[PDB]
């Protein structure tokens, strides 16, 4: 549980863009076709996306290059 | 090392925020609230005539 998102804020500093990035990651992991890269503690995909961003494994550029890789795969 | 009269408390919280960050000041605020409540109840200050 991420009670404070200060570290996630400072990783990619806008307090406005991280909402977009986390929303995109949560949509990917909730609609289907994705699996978390961090251990799941039976919490909702929102804090899982936020924890993913906090660890540094997901941002806008990484998501875009992954999307390009899957588009090239298909 | 003061009396902490509603103005030293604010200054201490402000220094904690401006020195450490956001999570430590949140935990500090919660701890301050809890210890204040407990010791105010323990003192039992009352207003008589």
């Amino acid at each position: 549980a991420r009670v404070t998102v200060q570290d996630a804020v400072e990783k990619i500093g806008n307090r406005f863009d991280l909402v977009l990035v986390a929303a995109r990651r949560a949509r990917q992991m909730q609609v289907g076709g994705k699996d978390p890269l961090v251990p799941e503690e039976n919490d909702k995909t929102t804090v899982i996306a936020l924890r993913e961003i906090e660890e540094g494994l997901i941002n806008n550029q990484i998501l875009d290059v992954r999307e390009r890789q899957e588009q090239q795969e298909q | 090392n003061q009396a902490l009269g509603k103005k030293a408390i604010s200054k201490m919280l402000n220094t904690c925020y401006r020195i450490l960050g956001l999570k430590p000041t949140v935990i500090f605020a919660d701890q301050i609230m809890y210890t204040g409540f407990a010791y105010a109840a323990r003192s039992g200050a009352s207003v008589g005539i």
